[PDB]
Parts: structure tokens; C-alpha cells; sequence
């Protein structure tokens, strides 16, 4: 999982 | 005839409308910008559930802000008079306003501006739908345990995050919005109106999924999407 | 049992909530505000509609900005668990993201995070609803011929206009916006879920308003009213 | 009419  | 009622848009023209996905994954190394792995499915998925619904799919992949505004400016000079609605997918990083092409940003107003109804007449009152998926701040969600019409009107706004937040994505799965949203197409776009569709991706997204991090920061964190409708009728992706 | 299916707010709780009308219409000159002409129209009027619903109504006039804080504050931390639903509605000046209090702004933020499910559990996943008859900016619309849930989720924002865009009241017949959302719910709040309600709305201030004035800036403009939906189950008001 |  990551923020873009 | 008979007693007749038009609280639906009309979805019978000959063609559905284009289905524009703009899928940017690699950015300029000058802008500081890591690319978002992932997104290719996020990209494969859009296109197979807007295919199923008969739109005219067309995907661009890591367009610069001027190949964005270029493509936009091109797109709503064309003749949309055949088509019922228009369909429009960002995906890539932003801010609150803001979608980044590959080498700097562009304001989410100069590309939907295009089509306002006054500059793009062959989509006057037919529904403009702008999907984004790109974070809108850096906020994180940690969650709690349980003149006759406007030209800005006929325009739908599907947030992938509240404003001011961050937007989450997973790198083998793709974006949960985007997951949520072509699931909830395939399995209600024959029986439940748009904005009954998006409360459904609103309910998995915020309901399904909690990020996981080794950075305590980002851990366990939550997302719920943001419907903006300036729609002016109900839209059903079938017509009689 | 049967086959259940849970996509709608649970609506039967003994009461339907409190619906609080903060009704703003004349400001302290120091602020250089003029007073609102019309917005008791709007105020009556909500009251009568939402009585009509169950609500527990609130009218409130004229409240200073800490008075605003104070009074959401309190509400905020009343027990809601009896309560179905809350309705706010706030009738006033403002600018993007913010209303006026009779002596200055206070920050929509600041009002809802009062009622986010981590910070007012007894309303934790019931449906808060925020209607705001405000300014949202400067601009004029011209027109043209024809951790398991979001901290942030189970919101719903009715904007009386689009986002940088001014809101249009009547001095006679009321705010534009507000006339038009008690319509339709005396007509169609047993038939309708609210997405649907709204989307009425929408059509009803885009198709049957244009302003007049003296003044050629103003003169022939629209209006179209933004619905934000973080909404998470469909919200009928009425129950089985 | 008048604007808010
Ligand atoms: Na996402
Ligand atoms: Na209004």
C-alpha cells in the first residue's frame, strides 16, 4: 500500500 | 402518446460517448515524482468494465500537462452529437485541485472547463463524468472501531478521497477506488442508478480496505471517496 | 430468518435526530456585511419541512461565531444514540470552506470534525447531513441556450451552489437553493432517496432560476447546487 | 435577487  | 416523464438522461443515442483514461505511472525524474506502480491494472480494469458498457475506450499513458490539455482541448472540439454522455479517468498524483502530468501539474478546472456547456455545445445537457484517482492533500484517515441552464451543470465528480486527503493505492491489487469501482460497475450498472453505484464504492472502499505499513504513520489508515454530482437527471448506464 | 440485505440507513430509531437551523441574517456593522433579506422565508420554511419529517427542529438566529462553535460543540456531544440521523443547516454568508458568523467566519471544518464517528460515537455510522445556503466564492454562472470505518464517512455535504461560485437568494421568495429543497421534499421525501431528492434540486435551481438585476455583472445568471456525498447507504426518510 |  502507497499514497498517491 | 401517453403520459410521458423525463427525470432520466437520455442513454439511447447511437454511441454511449468516449470513455477517455489517462494513465500516467512513470514521471520526469526533475519532478520528484516516484512512479505508481499499480496502476496498469487500475488502467486493464477501467477499460474492460467501460468496454462492457459500451463506451469508445480510448487509453493514453504518461502524458505531459501539455499533451493532457492538448488531448482535452482536442477531445471537446470533436462532434459528440451521437453520443450520450462522456466519460473521463485520471489516474496519477495531485492535489486539491490539481492533476500532475508527467513533468508538472494541471488544475482540474482548465481541463473539465473544456466541456462546460456553453464551450463544448455537443454535450450541452448530456452528463460529463470525471473519474480521479490522485490524492487531494496529505491528510490520513485513522478510522474509529464500529442563459437557460448553468454551464458548470451536468458535470459528476467521482473522488477517489475526500478532499484534502490522502489517496490510497496498492501496488499489486491497484487503487482501491478504482478496484471498488469497476467491481461495482460489472455487478450493478443493469439495475442500480450512478449515484447508487458510487454509494456502493464509497461503502466497499470505506469498509474493506486498511492500509498496512511498516511506518507507523501510515499504517492502518481509511478511505472514503467523494461524490460531487452537478447532475441534473438520474443516470442508468441501460436504456428500455 | 429470511435472506437480509443491508444498503440503506437503519431509519427507525425512535427519533429521526435533530435538525439545527442556524439562521444568520443581520451582521455586525463592524464587518461590512449586509443583512440577508428573505432568509426567514428560508428559515420557516425548513422548519415547517423538516417538522414534517420527525425531526426535533432548532432554529437558531443570529449566532456569533463562537456562539456557532459553542452551539455544535454542545450538540456534538449530546446522546444521540436514540436518534436516527443529523440534519445542520446553515443559512449565511461565506467564501469556499467557510461560513459567517454575525461577526466573523468560522471554518465548515471546524463545525463537522465535531461529528466525525471518532469524536461523536453515538452518531457513529448514522447519516450527517450539512445543508449550507452560503457564497462559495465570487464567481457567476452565465449560462447557455437550449480503525474499521473513515473518520470522515457517513457525511453528506448539500452546497447550495457550485464550488467558487456565488449563491443566489430572493429578498421575496427566498434563497433559490432552499425553495427549491423544500419542494421537494414535501413531494417526493416518501418516494425518493435523498441522492434522488437532491438531484431534483439540482434540476429545479438549474432550469427554473435566472437572477435579475439592474446591474449588467449580475444580470442572467445561474446557479447549480453541489452535492458532496460521503454517504456510505442510500437515506430514505421514511421506514418498512 | 441578491447574492450571498
Ligand atoms: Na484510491
Ligand atoms: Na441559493
Amino acid at each position: 500500500d502507497e499514497v498517491d | 402518446s401517453g403520459i410521458s416523464l423525463d427525470n432520466s438522461y437520455k442513454m439511447d443515442y447511437p454511441e454511449m460517448g468516449l470513455c477517455i483514461i489517462i494513465n500516467n505511472k512513470n514521471f520526469h525524474k526533475s519532478t520528484g515524482m516516484t512512479s505508481r506502480s499499480g496502476t496498469d491494472v487500475d488502467a486493464a480494469n477501467l477499460r474492460e468494465t467501460f468496454r462492457n458498457l459500451k463506451y469508445e475506450v480510448r487509453n493514453k499513458n504518461d502524458l505531459t500537462r501539455e499533451e493532457i490539455v492538448e488531448l482535452m482541448r482536442d477531445v471537446s472540439k470533436e462532434d459528440h452529437s451521437k453520443r450520450s454522455s462522456f466519460v473521463c479517468v485520471l489516474l496519477s498524483h495531485g492535489e486539491e485541485g490539481i492533476i500532475f502530468g508527467t513533468n508538472g501539474p494541471v488544475d482540474l478546472k482548465k481541463i473539465t472547463n473544456f466541456f462546460r456547456g456553453d464551450r463544448c455545445r455537443s454535450l450541452t445537457g448530456k452528463p460529463k463524468l470525471f473519474i480521479i484517482q490522485a490524492c487531494r492533500g496529505t491528510e490520513l484517515d485513522c478510522g474509529i472501531e464500529t442563459h437557460k441552464i448553468p454551464v458548470e451543470a451536468d458535470f459528476l465528480y467521482a473522488y477517489s478521497t475526500a478532499p484534502g486527503y490522502y489517496s490510497w493505492r496498492n501496488s499489486k491489487d491497484g487503487s482501491w477506488f478504482i478496484q471498488s469501482l469497476c467491481a461495482m460497475l460489472k455487478q450493478y450498472a443493469d439495475k442500480l442508478e450512478f449515484m447508487h453505484i458510487l454509494t456502493r464504492v464509497n461503502r466497499k472502499v470505506a469498509t474493506e480496505f486498511e492500509s498496512f505499513s511498516f511506518d507507523a504513520t501510515f499504517h492502518a489508515k481509511k478511505q472514503i471517496p467523494c461524490i460531487n454530482s452537478m447532475l441534473t437527471k438520474e443516470l442508468y448506464f441501460y436504456h428500455l
